[PDB]
Protein backbone atom coordinates (compact mmCIF):
# COMPACT_ATOMS: atom_id res chain seq x y z
CA UNK A 1 0.00 0.00 0.00
CA UNK A 2 1.36 3.50 -1.62
CA UNK A 3 -0.56 6.72 -0.20
CA UNK A 4 -3.84 5.92 -1.67
CA UNK A 5 -3.22 3.64 -4.03
CA UNK A 6 -1.55 0.16 -4.17
CA UNK A 7 2.43 -0.50 -5.27
CA UNK A 8 2.68 -3.65 -7.44
CA UNK A 9 6.40 -4.99 -7.21
CA UNK A 10 6.14 -7.62 -10.17
CA UNK A 11 9.77 -9.08 -9.96
CA UNK A 12 10.69 -11.20 -7.53
CA UNK A 13 14.58 -9.83 -7.28
CA UNK A 14 12.92 -6.25 -5.99
CA UNK A 15 11.12 -7.80 -3.25
CA UNK A 16 13.39 -8.70 -0.10
CA UNK A 17 11.72 -10.22 2.70
CA UNK A 18 12.54 -10.98 6.13
CA UNK A 19 10.53 -12.48 9.10
CA UNK A 20 7.28 -10.28 8.90
CA UNK A 21 9.15 -7.26 7.21
CA UNK A 22 9.42 -6.84 3.36
CA UNK A 23 11.93 -4.22 1.70
CA UNK A 24 10.81 -3.33 -1.96
CA UNK A 25 12.50 -1.65 -4.43
CA UNK A 26 10.58 1.30 -6.15
CA UNK A 27 12.77 1.77 -9.07
CA UNK A 28 9.99 -0.46 -11.36
CA UNK A 29 6.65 -0.66 -9.21
CA UNK A 30 3.57 -0.29 -10.83
CA UNK A 31 0.66 1.86 -8.99
CA UNK A 32 -2.75 0.54 -9.09
CA UNK A 33 -5.99 1.34 -7.00
CA UNK A 34 -6.80 -0.32 -3.97
CA UNK A 35 -9.69 -2.49 -6.22
CA UNK A 36 -7.21 -4.82 -7.21
CA UNK A 37 -8.11 -6.36 -4.26
CA UNK A 38 -11.10 -7.27 -5.01
CA UNK A 39 -9.97 -9.16 -8.32
CA UNK A 40 -8.70 -12.10 -5.50
CA UNK A 41 -12.62 -12.83 -4.96
CA UNK A 42 -14.02 -12.61 -8.72
CA UNK A 43 -12.47 -12.31 -11.28
CA UNK A 44 -15.11 -10.67 -13.57
CA UNK A 45 -15.33 -7.64 -11.15
CA UNK A 46 -16.55 -5.34 -13.12
CA UNK A 47 -14.65 -2.10 -10.94
CA UNK A 48 -10.87 -3.56 -12.38
CA UNK A 49 -10.02 -5.21 -15.15
CA UNK A 50 -7.79 -8.31 -13.80
CA UNK B 1 50.41 -27.71 -12.68
CA UNK B 2 49.14 -25.38 -15.05
CA UNK B 3 45.46 -23.61 -15.22
CA UNK B 4 43.79 -22.59 -18.38
CA UNK B 5 40.42 -20.37 -18.23
CA UNK B 6 38.07 -18.71 -21.29
CA UNK B 7 37.62 -14.98 -20.83
CA UNK B 8 34.64 -13.70 -23.14
CA UNK B 9 34.66 -10.33 -24.35
CA UNK B 10 31.59 -8.53 -25.75
CA UNK B 11 30.94 -7.09 -29.38
CA UNK B 12 28.47 -5.17 -30.89
CA UNK B 13 26.73 -5.17 -33.82
CA UNK B 14 26.36 -1.26 -33.97
CA UNK B 15 27.68 1.52 -32.75
CA UNK B 16 26.79 5.53 -31.78
CA UNK B 17 23.38 5.40 -32.28
CA UNK B 18 20.94 7.30 -30.47
CA UNK B 19 19.32 5.96 -27.84
CA UNK B 20 16.43 6.90 -25.00
CA UNK B 21 14.75 6.10 -21.96
CA UNK B 22 11.24 6.60 -21.21
CA UNK B 23 9.69 6.41 -17.53
CA UNK B 24 5.67 6.73 -17.04
CA UNK B 25 3.51 7.89 -14.73
CA UNK B 26 -0.55 7.34 -14.31
CA UNK B 27 -2.66 9.55 -16.13
CA UNK B 28 -6.19 10.24 -14.64
CA UNK B 29 -6.93 6.30 -15.46
CA UNK B 30 -3.79 5.90 -17.73
CA UNK B 31 -0.70 3.78 -17.09
CA UNK B 32 2.32 3.37 -20.07
CA UNK B 33 3.94 0.21 -19.57
CA UNK B 34 6.23 0.11 -22.75
CA UNK B 35 9.09 1.45 -20.09
CA UNK B 36 12.84 0.91 -20.47
CA UNK B 37 15.69 1.71 -23.32
CA UNK B 38 15.04 2.13 -26.78
CA UNK B 39 17.60 2.16 -29.26
CA UNK C 1 0.43 -0.52 -24.57
CA UNK C 2 -1.25 1.26 -21.79
CA UNK C 3 -2.59 0.22 -18.08
CA UNK C 4 -5.56 1.31 -17.60
CA UNK C 5 -8.01 1.61 -14.58
CA UNK C 6 -11.42 2.87 -13.47
CA UNK C 7 -10.41 4.52 -10.62
CA UNK C 8 -8.51 7.48 -8.92
CA UNK C 9 -4.58 6.65 -8.59
CA UNK C 10 -1.94 8.86 -7.19
CA UNK C 11 2.18 7.95 -7.08
CA UNK C 12 5.28 9.51 -8.35
CA UNK C 13 8.44 8.03 -10.30
CA UNK C 14 11.60 9.71 -10.08
CA UNK C 15 12.89 9.56 -13.84
CA UNK C 16 17.15 10.64 -14.78
CA UNK C 17 16.86 13.97 -14.90
CA UNK C 18 14.03 14.70 -12.01
CA UNK C 19 10.83 13.02 -11.26
CA UNK C 20 7.10 12.89 -11.63
CA UNK C 21 4.05 13.38 -9.70
CA UNK C 22 0.65 11.95 -10.78
CA UNK C 23 -1.33 14.20 -8.06
CA UNK C 24 -4.79 12.69 -8.54
CA UNK C 25 -7.86 12.46 -5.85
CA UNK C 26 -7.85 13.67 -2.42
CA UNK C 27 -4.25 12.86 -1.77
CA UNK C 28 -1.59 15.96 -0.99
CA UNK C 29 1.44 16.05 -3.24
CA UNK C 30 4.18 18.30 -2.74
CA UNK C 31 7.73 19.29 -3.91
CA UNK C 32 10.47 20.41 -1.08
CA UNK C 33 13.77 21.85 -1.27
CA UNK C 34 16.57 20.84 0.67
CA UNK C 35 17.41 24.68 1.19
CA UNK C 36 13.94 26.35 0.65
CA UNK C 37 11.87 23.51 1.78
CA UNK C 38 8.29 23.48 0.04
CA UNK C 39 8.22 25.20 -3.38
CA UNK C 40 5.25 24.05 -4.90
CA UNK C 41 1.90 22.32 -4.50
CA UNK C 42 0.45 20.27 -6.78
CA UNK C 43 -2.89 20.56 -8.29
CA UNK C 44 -4.34 17.38 -10.08
CA UNK C 45 -2.56 16.85 -13.13
CA UNK C 46 1.13 15.33 -14.38
CA UNK C 47 3.70 17.41 -13.94
CA UNK C 48 7.47 17.55 -14.05
CA UNK C 49 9.78 18.39 -11.28
CA UNK D 1 25.54 18.55 -22.24
CA UNK D 2 24.09 16.73 -24.47
CA UNK D 3 21.83 14.50 -22.06
CA UNK D 4 17.77 16.15 -21.91
CA UNK D 5 14.29 15.29 -20.87
CA UNK D 6 11.63 16.10 -22.64
CA UNK D 7 8.33 15.87 -20.30
CA UNK D 8 4.75 15.03 -22.05
CA UNK D 9 1.56 15.73 -20.34
CA UNK D 10 -0.08 14.19 -23.00
CA UNK D 11 0.79 10.94 -22.26
CA UNK D 12 2.33 11.74 -18.56
CA UNK D 13 5.78 9.99 -19.47
CA UNK D 14 9.22 11.54 -20.00
CA UNK D 15 12.20 10.34 -22.74
CA UNK D 16 15.70 10.95 -21.83
CA UNK D 17 16.83 11.88 -25.30
CA UNK D 18 20.73 11.65 -25.88
CA UNK D 19 22.70 8.82 -25.57
CA UNK D 20 25.21 7.28 -27.95
CA UNK D 21 25.04 3.42 -28.07
CA UNK D 22 26.33 -0.17 -28.35
CA UNK D 23 24.30 -3.29 -29.09
CA UNK D 24 26.07 -6.42 -28.18
CA UNK D 25 25.77 -9.13 -30.69
CA UNK D 26 28.25 -11.83 -30.44
CA UNK D 27 30.89 -12.77 -28.25
CA UNK D 28 34.83 -13.33 -28.86
CA UNK D 29 36.51 -15.58 -26.99
CA UNK D 30 40.16 -15.80 -25.60
CA UNK D 31 42.24 -18.72 -24.13
CA UNK D 32 44.26 -17.43 -21.11
CA UNK D 33 46.42 -19.99 -19.76
CA UNK D 34 48.88 -19.57 -16.66
CA UNK D 35 51.66 -21.36 -15.75
CA UNK D 36 52.16 -22.61 -11.52
CA UNK D 37 55.83 -21.36 -10.52
CA UNK D 38 56.29 -24.33 -8.48
CA UNK D 39 58.64 -24.48 -5.24
CA UNK D 40 60.51 -27.47 -4.60
CA UNK D 41 60.48 -28.82 -1.42
CA UNK D 42 63.46 -28.07 0.59
CA UNK D 43 65.00 -30.60 2.48
CA UNK D 44 66.60 -30.67 5.89
CA UNK D 45 65.39 -29.77 9.23
CA UNK D 46 63.61 -26.30 10.78
CA UNK D 47 63.31 -24.76 14.34
CA UNK D 48 60.29 -27.39 14.60
CA UNK D 49 60.56 -30.92 13.10
CA UNK D 50 56.35 -31.47 13.21
CA UNK D 51 55.93 -28.19 10.71
CA UNK D 52 56.25 -28.30 7.31
CA UNK D 53 54.83 -25.31 6.02
CA UNK D 54 56.24 -25.35 2.24
CA UNK D 55 54.44 -29.20 2.48
CA UNK D 56 51.19 -28.23 3.95
CA UNK D 57 51.33 -24.98 1.56
CA UNK D 58 51.36 -27.05 -1.42
CA UNK D 59 48.73 -29.41 -0.45
CA UNK D 60 46.49 -26.35 0.38
CA UNK D 61 46.78 -25.43 -3.49
CA UNK D 62 47.22 -29.15 -4.80
CA UNK D 63 43.73 -29.63 -2.90
CA UNK D 64 41.86 -26.60 -3.99
CA UNK D 65 43.02 -27.57 -8.01
CA UNK D 66 41.34 -30.74 -7.11
CA UNK D 67 38.09 -29.47 -6.38
CA UNK D 68 37.91 -27.58 -9.38
CA UNK D 69 39.11 -30.67 -11.12
CA UNK D 70 35.40 -32.19 -10.37
CA UNK D 71 33.97 -29.62 -11.64
CA UNK D 72 34.46 -29.77 -15.19
CA UNK D 73 32.48 -32.68 -16.90
CA UNK E 1 2.52 -14.84 14.78
CA UNK E 2 1.11 -12.28 12.44
CA UNK E 3 1.70 -13.70 8.51
CA UNK E 4 -1.40 -15.69 7.67
CA UNK E 5 -2.68 -16.87 4.24
CA UNK E 6 -6.03 -16.68 2.46
CA UNK E 7 -6.87 -19.33 -0.21
CA UNK E 8 -9.78 -17.82 -2.89
CA UNK E 9 -11.49 -21.34 -4.85
CA UNK E 10 -13.37 -18.26 -6.36
CA UNK E 11 -9.67 -17.29 -8.72
CA UNK E 12 -7.44 -20.07 -7.49
CA UNK E 13 -5.07 -17.90 -5.64
CA UNK E 14 -3.51 -17.30 -2.50
CA UNK E 15 -3.03 -14.25 -1.09
CA UNK E 16 -0.17 -13.70 1.77
CA UNK E 17 -1.58 -11.30 4.15
CA UNK E 18 0.46 -9.89 7.11
CA UNK E 19 3.60 -7.85 6.32
CA UNK E 20 4.72 -4.39 7.05
CA UNK E 21 7.06 -2.59 4.67
CA UNK E 22 9.79 -0.36 3.84
CA UNK E 23 9.85 1.33 0.43
CA UNK E 24 12.86 2.45 -1.16
CA UNK E 25 12.46 6.23 -2.54
CA UNK E 26 15.86 7.59 -2.77
CA UNK E 27 19.66 6.99 -2.03
CA UNK E 28 22.00 8.48 1.01
CA UNK E 29 25.57 8.25 -0.12
CA UNK E 30 28.79 8.37 1.57
CA UNK E 31 32.18 8.69 1.35
CA UNK E 32 34.83 6.28 2.90
CA UNK E 33 38.60 7.14 2.54
CA UNK E 34 41.35 4.89 4.13
CA UNK E 35 44.45 5.17 4.40
CA UNK E 36 47.72 2.53 3.63
CA UNK E 37 50.30 1.82 6.70
CA UNK E 38 53.06 1.76 4.11
CA UNK E 39 55.88 0.02 4.81
CA UNK E 40 59.59 1.09 4.17
CA UNK E 41 62.17 -1.19 2.59
CA UNK E 42 64.39 -2.12 5.73
CA UNK E 43 68.25 -1.59 3.89
CA UNK E 44 70.06 -4.23 5.36
CA UNK E 45 70.58 -8.68 3.77
CA UNK E 46 68.89 -10.98 4.68
CA UNK E 47 69.65 -14.89 4.32
CA UNK E 48 68.99 -15.00 0.91
CA UNK E 49 70.13 -11.78 -0.67
CA UNK E 50 68.50 -12.97 -3.70
CA UNK E 51 64.75 -12.44 -1.67
CA UNK E 52 63.13 -9.53 -1.20
CA UNK E 53 59.90 -9.93 0.32
CA UNK E 54 59.27 -6.10 1.00
CA UNK E 55 59.97 -5.09 -2.24
CA UNK E 56 57.88 -7.81 -4.09
CA UNK E 57 55.11 -6.94 -1.76
CA UNK E 58 54.57 -3.92 -2.88
CA UNK E 59 55.15 -4.16 -6.19
CA UNK E 60 52.46 -6.85 -5.75
CA UNK E 61 50.02 -3.78 -4.44
CA UNK E 62 51.75 -1.22 -6.61
CA UNK E 63 50.18 -3.02 -9.33
CA UNK E 64 47.33 -4.39 -8.17
CA UNK E 65 46.38 -0.81 -7.47
CA UNK E 66 47.52 0.44 -11.22
CA UNK E 67 45.09 -2.23 -12.52
CA UNK E 68 42.59 -0.34 -10.37
CA UNK E 69 43.37 3.08 -11.74
CA UNK E 70 43.16 2.39 -14.93
CA UNK E 71 39.27 1.29 -14.48
CA UNK E 72 38.22 4.78 -14.08
CA UNK E 73 37.09 7.32 -16.71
Amino acid sequence: DNAGSVSFFPQAETCKVQSNRVFCDTMNSLTLPSEVNLCNVDIFNPKYDC
Amino acid sequence: EVLAYVVQLPLYGVIDTPCWKLHTSPLCCLTRTDRGWYC
Amino acid sequence: KIMTSKTDVSSSVITSLGAIVSCYGKTKCTASNKNRGIIKTFSNGCDYV
Amino acid sequence: QNITEEFYQSTCSAVSKGYLSALRTGWYTSVITIELSNIKENKCNGTDAKVKLIKQELDKYKNAVTELQLLMQ
